[PDB]
């Protein structure tokens, strides 16, 4: 998310054995990092090895 | 330490007793909170 130009960027990294869509239980992600950028933001992809 | 005295910790301002925290806190902490939003303890800028 980005809030006044503040890009955040939470995250967590955890084992899983996960059998299903996504997984049960509860875990909240800790910040990473804080960017003061300030841009504007309608859409965002993803890439792959 | 153990002593009621005036600081500044980088604008956090107060006086009080200040001395070691045995408690628990985030890497990305730096500072916390009662119930009452009041400044229960800090970080140092030089010695973390």
């Amino acid at each position: 998310k980005n809030i006044d130009g503040y890009f955040k960027i939470y995250s967590k990294h955890t084992p899983i054995n996960l059998v299903r869509d996504l997984p049960q239980g509860f875990s909240a992600l800790e910040p990473l990092v804080d960017l003061p950028i300030g841009i504007n933001i309608t859409r965002f992809q993803t890439l792959l090895a | 330490k153990n002593k009621c005295v005036n600081f500044n910790f980088n604008g956090l301002t107060g006086t009080g007793v200040l001395t070691e925290s045995n408690k628990k806190f985030l890497p990305f902490q730096q500072f916390g909170r009662d119930i009452a939003d009041t400044t229960d303890a800090v970080r140092d800028p030089q010695t973390l």
